[PDB]
C-alpha cells in the first residue's frame, strides 16, 4: 500500500466531512495523493450555471511543496490555459505549509470569481478581456453552457 | 506514483520554455487533447553530416500507460535511419530507449539519444531525401 | 564536500562538491538535482556574484557554505 502521512490522510477525510461549499474532492482508489475535484461556477460570475472538473496531485514534499491542479474542463479565463493551467499565488511563491487543499480549492474557485487579465497566464483570453470585457464574459458564459456540466 | 497527466504537464513546462539543449524541442500536436496524447517533436541534424543543417519532425505517442511505459515514436519529415521503418517512420520497439525504458525517462531523453544515432557513431551518411520529402 | 543552494523560490538542495569545482561546474550539479539549464542560472555567495571561470576554492567557498540561486522570475 504504501504508507500516507497524517496530513493528508486527515485532510482528505475532513474534505468529505466538512465539504467545502461548492466543492467536492476525494482520492483515486489506486492512487489517494491524486483527487477529482468539481468546482461550482461562482454565483453571479460568467461560469455560474456550471460544475467544472479538475484534478489534483500531492507531492511528496507535500505539504512543503504546493499540490498540483489544473482544470479538466475547457474554461475561458485569462489566468488558466487551453490545458487547464492555472496561476495563482498561492499555488507558487505564496505557497506555505499552513495553507492547505481546501484553502486552494478556496482559492480558484475565487480566482473564478474575479478574473485577473493584467497578469494573464492565457495571453488571447487576457487581450480579449482587456480590449471588450463584457464580450468576453459572454464568451466565457458560452464556453461553460459548451464544455461545463450544467448545474442541476 | 506520479500521475501520468502531471508527469505530461512537467515534460510541457520544460519543452515549452525551452529548459533543454537546443538540438531538440518537443511539444503538444494541438491544444485540444486535453489528455495531452499526441506530441510533437524535433531534432535538427548533427553538425558535420547530410545531417547537418536540417530540421527532424517527429511525432510522439504518449500512450495512457506513460511513462510507466514507453511512447510511440515517428518520424514524420522523410529520413534514413536503422531504427525507423523505411516506409512507415517508426522507430523500433528494440532501440536501447524503447526497450529498457524506464519511468525516469522522458521524451527528452528519447530524442537525444535518437539524435545520438545520427552523425551515425561511424560516418554512416546514408544519403538523405532532406527536403520537404515526409514519409 | 557539501554546499547548500537557496533560492528566493522556496526550494533549499544540498550538493556534493570539491574545492577545485569550478563555477560552470557547479551550475551543471544544479542542473541533474532541479531540472535547471545553466545558461539561467545567476550563482551569488556572500555578496559575490559568481564568474563561470572561477573555482569554488578562488572564492573561499568552503564546506556549508550556502549559494543562492537567481532564476529570472516567471508571470502568474
Amino acid at each position: 500500500m504504501a504508507s500516507l502521512p497524517k496530513r493528508i490522510i486527515k485532510e482528505t477525510e475532513k474534505l468529505v466531512s466538512d465539504p467545502v461549499p461548492g466543492i467536492t474532492a476525494e482520492p483515486h482508489d489506486d492512487n489517494l495523493r491524486y483527487f477529482q475535484v468539481t468546482i461550482e461556477g461562482p454565483e453571479q460570475s460568467p461560469y455560474e450555471d456550471g460544475i467544472f472538473e479538475l484534478e489534483l496531485y500531492l507531492p511528496d514534499d507535500y505539504p512543503m511543496e504546493a499540490p498540483k491542479v489544473r482544470f479538466l474542463t475547457k474554461i475561458y479565463h485569462p489566468n488558466i490555459d487551453r490545458l487547464g493551467r492555472i496561476s495563482l499565488d498561492v499555488l507558487k511563491t505564496n505557497w506555505s505549509p499552513a495553507l492547505q487543499i481546501r484553502t486552494v480549492l478556496l482559492s480558484i474557485q475565487a480566482l473564478l470569481a474575479s478574473p485577473n487579465p493584467n497578469d494573464p497566464l492565457a495571453n488571447d483570453v487576457a487581450e480579449d478581456w482587456i480590449k471588450n470585457e463584457q464580450g468576453a464574459k459572454a464568451k466565457a458564459r458560452e464556453w461553460t453552457k459548451l464544455y461545463a456540466k450544467k448545474k442541476p | 506514483k506520479v500521475p501520468r497527466n502531471f508527469r505530461l504537464l512537467e515534460e510541457l513546462e520544460k519543452g515549452e520554455k525551452g529548459f533543454g539543449p537546443e538540438s531538440c524541442s518537443y511539444g503538444l500536436a494541438d491544444s485540444d487533447d486535453i489528455t495531452m496524447t499526441k506530441w510533437n517533436g524535433t531534432i535538427l541534424g548533427p553538425p558535420h553530416s547530410n545531417h547537418e543543417n536540417r530540421i527532424y519532425s517527429l511525432s510522439i505517442d504518449c500512450g495512457p500507460n506513460y511513462p510507466d511505459s514507453p511512447p510511440k515514436v515517428t518520424f514524420i519529415s522523410k529520413i534514413n535511419l536503422p531504427c525507423v521503418n523505411p516506409t512507415t517512420g517508426e522507430v523500433q520497439t528494440d532501440f536501447h530507449t524503447l526497450r529498457d525504458w524506464k519511468r525516469a525517462y522522458t521524451m527528452e531523453t528519447l530524442l537525444l539519444d535518437l539524435r545520438k544515432e545520427m552523425a551515425t557513431p561511424a560516418n554512416k551518411k546514408l544519403r538523405q531525401p532532406k527536403e520537404g520529402e515526409t514519409f | 564536500m557539501q554546499i547548500f543552494v537557496k533560492t528566493l523560490t522556496g526550494k533549499t538542495i544540498t550538493l556534493e562538491v570539491e574545492p577545485s569545482d569550478t563555477i560552470e561546474n557547479v551550475k551543471a550539479k544544479i542542473q541533474d538535482k532541479e531540472g535547471i539549464p545553466p545558461d539561467q542560472q545567476r550563482l551569488i555567495f556572500a555578496g559575490k556574484q559568481l564568474e563561470d571561470g572561477r573555482t569554488l576554492s578562488d572564492y573561499n567557498i568552503q564546506k556549508e557554505s550556502t549559494l543562492h540561486l537567481v532564476l529570472r522570475l516567471r508571470g502568474g
